[PDB]
């Protein structure tokens, strides 16, 4: 398909850490993370690319993604840290085998330790539920850098903070993947500082 | 986008020569309107109603246009509903007041309305005839032959001997039971919110009540949008209800 570009490459304890530019939906982890709604309602953004992608309508998979999560949650919504996780369907073809739904925060352009503390256990969930399951490889969007506002500087930051807090043995690979060139230069250089 | 106003000259108008018609509108030096919006937007055991907050501050924002003092309760169990609406029909106010606005908005069920508490198997619901009891010509002597306007947003979902045509009189009430599907859009809340706003803004200084209502449904005579259509229910005026914007 279309170009991954790895634009870094790292030892974050065993991890390890990749930063690609390209589609998550094409990326080659056993795991994916969607930035989902606390409603799995994924009409926009990388929620909706995945799902479109997963099932061939973005419909079906949100309708799959809520049974699933009352399945896992006894609940119709979930909350920051909490992971959903549905098959990839259609994305097996490359290498993916799962989604990780996690919610971010909603900054709308500003910026706390609260909002930070919600992006922290929405981007720490999925590493925790990959190492839960034994999955071996998973790749993460910038959660809450679009739609939800959040500076992309700060996500990428708080994403480190994330790998480098969290205890795994099972979890080898983990990558952060940028769409667009531009936000991809940026965070090569939240990167390199740390 | 603003709420437009009727000139004086026509409210003076319309007083005098439809007189047995209309409901009749205090003066506005001595007039105390009071309005009430409850809205539960976050809850225990049910998922949450995203956009609640922009509903609330557009449903203030209007009902303080048209001249009322508009008290705001949130997150309520249904035992604090009942008791803050049996408290807002005991005000003073009202007796100085010609009309009253009520706004609820949360999950429904077919019998009522949700409370923050709710469960299918630990129900937490405030009967929709409990809250016209409340305010009927019996319980709520303050706005006897005065219109009571029930703006009611109940979305559906949450589970997965006639003295009422005596004494339930001048009520008007007005039903969206849609499913919350509310967008994670940052200009607006709910599609029922936003169309009734904007139908008071646009029409209020020419149209009742009534006509403002049938406005609002227009906007959802559409296929796409027929099945969310709001109703007008347990209807019982005997006039015209006449906001009068700016008088
Ligand atoms: N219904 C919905 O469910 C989701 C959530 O509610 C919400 C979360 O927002 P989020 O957390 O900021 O995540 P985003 O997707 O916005 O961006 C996340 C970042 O990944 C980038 N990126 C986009 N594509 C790809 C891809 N293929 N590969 C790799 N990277 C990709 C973006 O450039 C960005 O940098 O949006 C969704 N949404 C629409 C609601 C908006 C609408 N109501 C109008 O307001």
């Amino acid at each position: 398909g279309r170009p991954m570009e790895v634009l870094f490459e790292a030892k974050v304890g065993d991890i390890t850490l990749k930063l690609a530019q390209g589609d998550i939906t094409q990326y080659p982890a056993k795991a994916i993370v969607n930035a989902a709604n606390k409603r799995l309602e994924h009409g926009g953004g990388v929620a909706y690319a995945i799902a479109k992608a997963c099932a061939g309508d973005a419909g079906l998979y949100t309708e799959i993604s809520k049974k699933a999560m009352r399945e896992q949650f006894g609940r119709d919504y979930i909350d920051h840290g909490e992971v959903v996780v549905t098959p990839a369907m259609n994305l097996e073809e490359r290498g993916i085998k799962y989604v990780f739904h996690t919610v971010g925060p909603i900054c709308s352009g500003m910026w706390s330790e609260e909002l930070k503390e919600k992006l922290y256990k929405a981007f720490l969930g999925p590493l925790e539920k990959a190492e839960e399951m034994g999955v071996e490889s998973i790749a993460f969007p910038a959660v809450s850098a679009g739609i939800y506002g959040c500076d992309l500087e700060k996500v990428v930051e708080t994403f480190l903070e994330a790998v480098k807090n969290f205890k795994g043995s099972a979890v080898k690979e983990v990558a952060l993947v940028i769409y667009d060139r531009k936000s991809a230069e940026v965070a090569l250089k939240v990167f390199e500082r740390s | 986008d603003a709420l437009k106003l009727c000139p004086h000259e026509e409210f003076l108008r319309l007083c005098k020569e439809r007189a047995e018609e209309i409901y009749p509108i205090k003066e506005r030096n001595n007039r105390t309107r009071l309005a009430l919006i409850i809205c539960n937007t976050e809850f225990d055991h049910l998922p949450p109603r995203n956009g609640a907050d922009f509903d609330i501050t557009g449903m203030k924002e209007l009902l303080e246009g048209l001249d009322y003092s508009v008290d705001v309760e949130e997150n309520l169990t249904a035992r604090d509903m009942e008791s803050a609406l049996r408290a807002f029909a005991t005000r003073p106010e009202h007796k100085s007041s010609d009309s009253t606005f009520l706004v609820l908005m949360s999950h429904g069920i077919l019998e009522g309305i949700c409370g923050t508490v709710h469960d299918e198997k630990k129900p937490d619901v405030l009967l929709y005839d409990t809250i016209f009891q409340i305010f009927n010509n019996r319980n709520c002597l303050s706005l006897k032959d005065k219109p009571k306007v029930i703006i009611v947003q109940a979305a559906r979902g949450a589970n997965r001997a006639v003295y009422k045509t005596h004494v339930e009189k001048d009520f008007i009430a007005f039903c969206s039971s849609t499913p919350h599907n509310v967008s994670w859009d940052s200009t607006m809340g709910s599609i029922f919110i936003t169309q009734l706003i904007t139908c008071f803004q646009k029409y209020s200084w020419c149209c009742h009540l009534e006509e403002v209502f049938r406005k609002v449904q227009q906007s959802f005579e559409t296929p796409r949008a027929k099945a969310q259509m709001p109703t007008i229910e347990r209807l019982s005026m005997t006039r015209y209800f006449y906001l009068f914007p700016g008088n």
